[PDB]
RNA sequence: ACCGUGAGGGAAAGGUGAAAAGAACCCCGGGAGGGGAGUGAAAUAGAGCCUGAAACCGUGGGCUUACAAGCAGUCACGGCC
RNA sequence: GCGAAUGCCGGCAUGAGUAACGAUAAAGAGGGUGAGAAUCCCUCUCGCCGUAAGCCCAAGGGUUCCUACGCAAUGGUCGUC
RNA sequence: CUCGAUGUCGGCUCGUCGCAUCCUGGGGCUGAAGAAGGUCCCAAGGGUUGGGCUGUUCGCCCAUUAAAGCGGCACGCGAGCUGGGUUCAGAACGUCGUGAGACAGUUCGGUCUCUAUCCGCCACGGGCGCAGGAGGCUUGAGGGGGGCUCUUCCUAGUACGAGAGGACCGGAAGGGACGCACCUCUGGUUUCCCAGCUGUCCCUCCAGGGGCAUAAGCUGGGUAGCCAUGUGCGGAAGGGAUAACCGCUGAAAGCAUCUAAGCGGGAAGCCCGCCCCAAGAUGAGGCCUCCCACGGCGUCAAGCCGGUAAGGACCCGGGAAGACCACCCGGUGGAUGGGCCGGGGGUGUAAGCGCCGCGAGGCGUUGAGCCGACCGGUCCCAAUCGUCCGAGGUCUUGACC
C-alpha cells in the first residue's frame, strides 16, 4: 500500500454522471534499491527509487549503493516502514486498482514570509478609526508579571513555506498503466511538475 | 501570494522601458557596450528580440523596432547593416561577458555585452 | 452569491418584492444565504394592500448572481437576488411568482410546488 | 514531456472533442440541449438559447454565460466537453468588436440598444 | 524610545561583531595572461578566453 | 573668537633644543607620509615636537574554553607554564 | 587627601559599523581629462519645470564674479568639481 | 514595595490557565413509563453565533443556537493599535458662591513619542562536537498539531401507548464553524500582454507611431504566479489503563457487603493509533555503499605537510527555496539560463494595398496582427580556463579468525 511519485499537475476529468476533478501522477516503479530486514533495520520496511539523471553524474559510493541489489542511474530515492517489497521491481500498473482510496504526500510549496496576516488565521488590526500600523497588524504578545514576559509557541512572524506535509484520504479515480500515471483528484499536497509519494492508511470504518 | 516569477527587473516600468530603449540605441551603435551585470543580462533578451525582427526585414519589422527605437539613422542602419549578417542564426545574437572592475564608490560589478560576431 | 443583512428581491404574494434578511437561517453560525437556504428577515418594502405587510418570515432563496455552480459542472448566475416568502413549514405563501426553473431550486426539492409553479420566460 | 504531454494525454482521453462541435462564434446567440436533467433521469434535451458571453480555454473550456432573458437576467456557464451537453446549434451570428466579456450586454443592455451592438 | 543598558563589555561587542569579520576574494590565473581571474572575466591584458578585444592605448 | 535684537555673555590656547644646528640628497606616493644619510649627548628631545602617566583602541606571547548557570569571588586540590 | 553631590572640565567607550544620506522630476550610453573619476568635461538617447524649478526690480548678503593654478579641511563618502 | 513616576475605563488584536462544566459525553435519583424534564456525582475535549441603544464592562431587546458558561492574570495586554471614556486653559447651562470659582451634575471641543540592549518569542543561518575520513537511507525517547456538532433517513412509527407521543440498540446521508493543502472548476488580481480613447509636443504633412497626462493618463478585457467566494481532505476507527456509577468470586461483621484478598464492567477525558518536528536525545546514531594506510623531525611527536574529486567546496548559470543566508538542479562529456521555435491563452482581425461612400467610414485581403511567466525542442548566445580543502587513522579490555 505504497508508491513513489514525480507527480505532474491537477487537471479536471469527468466522472461518471457528472465531471469532477483530479491530479496526474507519474511513477516509473520503484525496485527495492534497499531492503531493511529487522537484522538490519527494525524500522523494517522498503527504500527505493522512481527515475533516472545522466549517467556520469553519480557519486562513487552511490554506484556501488547500487553495486548491492544494482539498479540503474538516478537519485529519486527514498524509504518508509511496515511496506513490504514481493519484487525487485514495483510500477503501479496495477500497483494501485484505481477507484481504490488513498492517503498521500510531499514539498509544501515553498510560501514565503507572512505576518499573523498570513501564517496563522485572524489576521491584521482595521482602518480608519487609527492607521499607523494600518489594515494589517500583529496581535499582543503576552503581558507584565503574569508570566513576566511574552508567550513560548504561539504562531509568529516570517517564514512559512520551505515547509512540505500530507493529506489524509482521497480517490485513486483512475489508473493509466502505460504512462505509469494516477488520476485523483486531490490537494496535489504541494507543488505539481515535482515530488510526493502514496500510501494507504484507514482501517477506517466510517 | 508571490515567489514564482517570469522576467524580472528594477526602477520602475516606464523607467525600465526607456532604459532599455535608450541603451538598446547606443549598443545598436557600437556593437558592444559596458554597464552593470544585470542591465547587460536584459538589455541582452531584448536587443535580442528587436534585431531579431531587424532581420525579420520590411515593412512591418521596420515598422515595429522602429516603434521603439524612433530614429531612421539607427532604425533603418540597424535593419540593413548588420540585421543581414545576422540572418541566419537562431538568436542570441548578443553575447554578455562580465569584466574586470566596479565602478567608483558603489562598487558595481560591471559587463561588456556586444553583438555577437 | 449570498448575504447576512440583505435586500433580498421576492415576487408572489410579498406586498413588497423586497425583504432584508437577518440571518442565513441554516447551523448556528449562518454567514451565507445562497439558492436553496432558507433565511430568517422581514419586509423592506411596501406593500400596496397587500397580505404581507411590514413584519417577518422566514423563506427560501431563489437566484443570487456569483456562481450557480452545480453538482452536474453546469452553472448560472442571474443578474438577480430572490426568494418566496415561507409559510412556516416552507410551503410557499402566495398564488402565482414571477420567475424560472434552475435544478438547484428542485434539488432542494421541499417546495416541488414552487417548482411547477413557476415555469416561463421571466 | 512533462505536463503538455501527459496531462494533454488524459484529458485526449475523457474528452476526446469536447464532441465535435467546433462552431463556436463569440456573439453569436444559440442554443442547446443538455441531458440536464434530475428526478428519474429527467434528462431532458433541455435547451436555453442564449447571447455568447465568453469561453474558458484548454481541455475543460467553458461555453460561457451565453446570457438570456427570460423576464430576469440568466447566464448560462457551461463547460464545453461536459458530457451534460448534447445539442449546440447556433441562431444569431458570431459579431462585435472588443471581444469576450462582452459584457455590455447584460451590463446595460435594454433589447433595441443590444440590437444596436 | 528603548535603549540598552551597558554593553556586556568588549566581551559581547566582539563576541557580535566576532562572529561578523572578514573573507577573502576568490581567485586563479588567466587562461591567457598569468595573473587573479576571478570566473568569468578579462583584465588589462589577456582579455580573454579566447578574442580579447580588452587592454591598451 | 562665538550666542544674542539689544541691554548683555563671555571660552579657549603656554614649554622642541644648548644654540637652529629643525632637516640637503637617495628611495614608495598624486599627496601626504613612510625608509635611508646627516642632527646628535637625546630625537620613543623631532616641529604643538618636555615631563607626555588613567579611559579607551590595537599587534605578539602563556594559560584557559563549546552540556554551560556565576556581579562576584575566592578556601582546597589537581593539569599547565 | 574625597566612587561617590541626575555635580564641574576634559577626554573616551556605547548601541553600532545599525539609524539616516533632507523631498518618487528617472536615468542610460559614448568619447575627453586625470594619479583615481556613478559622482568633472563634451556628445548622444530619456524625464521633470514653463505659468514655474520663468527672465527682472528691490531687500537683505557682501564677498564673491572672472582667470590661473590647487584639495589634505569643506560639500552629509565620492571628486582630479 | 511605588509619588528622581507602576499610562487607571470600554474596545481592538493576540490570548493563556481554572472549574465552582453552559454545550458536550459518562453517570446513580425521580414525585422517572415514552418523549422530555428536575436533582447531585464524574470528567476540560473541543465547542461557546450576528445585530440594535448606550464610550459602557453590564444590561434590555431583534434573530438565532447544541451552547449561546463564570473567572484568573494590575479588574492580561500604549514601548501592539484605539483614545469615545473619565481625570489640562475654553465655553456653555442648570446649581452654589456676597464674587472670585467652584459641582463624584451635564454639555461641544481638546498636540499619546517610540531606531528593542538584554532575558523572552518567531524564523534563518555561521560554529564545533556526537575520535578513521567519506555520499545517501532510516528509527524515533521525546516534543508539536488535530481533537467539535446539528438535521434528515432505516431499524419501528415496533418496545411505551388510551390517546397526542415517541428509545434505548445500532446503521446510512447531509450541512455549520474550524484546520491542512491546492488550481482544474468558479471567481480577483495580471503596472506594459492586447485592445478602443481624449488633450498635447514630437517624429518626417498623410495616415503610422512616440513620451506626457502617477510613480500606467483613461477605459475593456486578460494567462502564468499568487489568491478565496472556488477544489480535495480531516476532526476515525480501533487498542490499554481509568473517572462517578455497576457487579462477581469472599472472609473480619460461624446470616449481610464490589471490596484489605483477587477478577471484571464503564465517559468527546489519560496512554497509544492519526498526522509534523526530532540524538547538539554529549546516550545513538541505526543500515547502506565507499576511499586506504604519504612524507621529515625530542614520543602516550591525538604537531607541523602533499595526499584520494573518496568527497566536497569556492565561482559561473539558474531555480514556484528564497531578506542575507542555508535549501536545490545544472555547469557545455550541456539543455542551465536567455534566443529562437513549435505549441497551448491571450487580446480581437494588424501596418499596406484593394474595392463601395462626396465626407464620417464600411467591407476585403484578416479569426488578422502583437504577443510575459505556460507545455515541450533546438549548443544561436552565456554556463571557459581553474582555485582550495578534505582519511590515515587513542588507550583498555574482552570475543573470535
Amino acid at each position: 500500500m505504497k508508491g513513489i511519485l514525480g507527480v505532474k499537475v491537477g487537471m479536471t476529468r469527468i466522472f461518471r454522471d457528472d465531471r469532477a476533478v483530479p491530479v496526474t501522477v507519474i511513477l516509473a516503479g520503484p525496485c527495492p534499491v534497499v531492503q531493511r530486514r529487522t537484522p538490519e533495520k527494525d524500522g523494517y520496511t522498503a527504500v527505493q527509487l522512481g527515475f533516472l539523471p545522466q549517467n556520469p553524474k553519480r557519486v562513487n559510493r552511490p554506484l556501488k549503493g547500487h553495486f548491492a541489489k544494482a539498479g540503474v542511474e538516478p537519485v529519486r530515492i527514498l524509504r518508509e516502514i511496515r511496506d513490504f517489497n514481493p519484487e525487485g521491481d514495483t510500477v503501479t500498473v496495477e500497483i494501485f486498482k484505481p477507484g481504490e482510496r488513498v492517503d498521500v504526500t510531499g514539498t509544501s510549496k515553498g510560501r514565503g514570509f507572512a505576518g499573523v496576516m498570513k501564517r496563522w488565521n485572524f489576521a491584521g488590526g482595521p482602518d480608519s478609526h487609527g492607521a499607523h500600523k494600518i489594515h494589517r497588524h500583529p496581535g499582543s504578545i503576552g503581558n507584565r508579571k503574569t508570566p513576566g514576559r511574552v508567550y513560548k509557541g504561539k504562531k509568529m512572524a516570517g517564514h512559512y513555506g520551505a515547509e512540505r506535509v500530507t493529506v489524509m484520504n482521497l480517490e485513486v479515480v483512475d489508473v493509466i498503466p502505460e504512462e505509469n500515471l494516477l488520476l485523483v483528484k486531490g490537494a496535489v499536497p504541494g507543488p505539481n511538475g515535482g515530488l510526493v509519494i502514496v500510501r494507504e492508511t484507514k482501517k477506517a470504518a466510517k | 501570494r508571490h515567489l514564482k516569477s517570469g522576467r524580472k527587473l528594477n526602477r520602475h516600468s516606464s523607467h525600465r522601458l526607456a532604459l532599455y530603449r535608450n541603451q538598446a540605441k547606443s549598443l545598436l551603435t557600437h556593437g558592444r557596450i559596458t554597464t552593470t551585470v544585470p542591465k547587460a543580462k536584459e538589455l541582452r533578451g531584448f536587443v535580442d528580440h528587436l534585431i531579431h525582427l531587424a532581420k525579420r526585414g520590411d515593412l512591418h519589422a521596420r515598422r515595429l523596432v522602429l516603434r521603439d527605437l524612433q530614429d531612421v539613422k539607427l532604425v533603418r542602419k540597424l535593419f540593413d547593416e548588420i540585421a543581414p549578417r545576422y540572418r541566419d542564426r537562431q538568436g542570441g545574437y548578443t553575447r554578455v561577458l562580465k569584466l574586470a572592475e566596479r565602478r567608483r564608490g558603489d562598487g558595481a560589478p560591471l559587463a561588456l555585452v556586444e553583438l555577437v560576431e | 452569491m449570498i448575504q447576512p443583512q440583505t435586500y433580498l428581491e421576492v415576487a408572489d404574494n410579498t406586498g413588497a418584492r423586497k425583504i432584508m434578511c437577518i440571518r442565513v437561517l441554516k447551523g448556528s453560525n449562518a454567514k451565507y444565504a445562497t439558492v436553496g437556504d432558507v433565511i430568517v428577515a422581514s419586509v423592506k418594502e411596501a406593500i400596496p394592500r397587500g397580505a404581507v405587510k411590514e413584519g417577518d418570515v422566514v423563506k427560501a432563496v431563489v437566484v443570487r448572481t456569483k456562481k450557480e455552480v452545480k453538482r452536474p459542472d453546469g452553472s448560472a448566475i442571474r443578474f438577480d437576488d430572490n426568494a418566496a416568502v415561507i409559510i412556516n413549514n416552507q410551503l410557499e405563501p402566495r398564488g402565482t411568482r414571477v420567475f424560472g426553473p434552475v435544478a438547484r431550486e428542485l434539488r432542494e426539492k421541499g417546495f416541488m410546488k414552487i417548482v411547477s409553479l413557476a415555469p416561463e420566460v421571466l | 514531456m512533462n505536463r503538455g504531454a501527459l496531462i494533454k494525454l488524459v484529458e485526449s482521453r475523457y474528452v476526446r472533442t469536447d464532441l465535435p462541435e467546433f462552431r463556436p462564434g463569440d456573439t453569436v446567440r444559440v442554443s442547446y440541449k443538455v441531458k440536464e436533467g434530475n428526478r428519474t433521469r429527467i434528462q431532458d434535451f433541455e435547451g436555453i438559447v442564449i447571447r455568447i458571453r465568453r469561453n474558458g480555454f484548454n481541455t475543460t473550456f467553458t461555453v460561457r454565460k451565453v446570457s438570456y432573458g427570460v423576464g430576469v437576467e440568466r447566464i448560462f456557464p457551461l463547460h464545453s466537453p461536459l458530457i451534460q451537453k448534447i445539442d449546440i446549434v447556433q441562431r444569431g451570428r458570431a459579431r462585435r468588436a472588443k471581444l469576450y466579456f462582452i459584457r455590455n450586454l447584460s451590463d446595460r443592455e435594454i433589447r433595441r440598444k443590444l440590437r444596436a451592438d | 524610545h528603548p535603549v540598552p543598558k551597558k554593553k556586556t563589555s568588549k566581551a559581547r561587542r566582539d563576541a557580535r561583531r566576532s562572529h561578523h569579520a572578514l573573507t577573502p576574494p576568490t581567485l586563479v590565473p588567466c587562461p591567457e595572461c598569468k595573473a587573479m581571474k576571478p570566473p568569468h572575466t578579462v583584465c588589462p591584458e589577456c582579455g580573454y578566453y579566447a578574442g580579447r578585444k580588452v587592454l591598451e592605448v
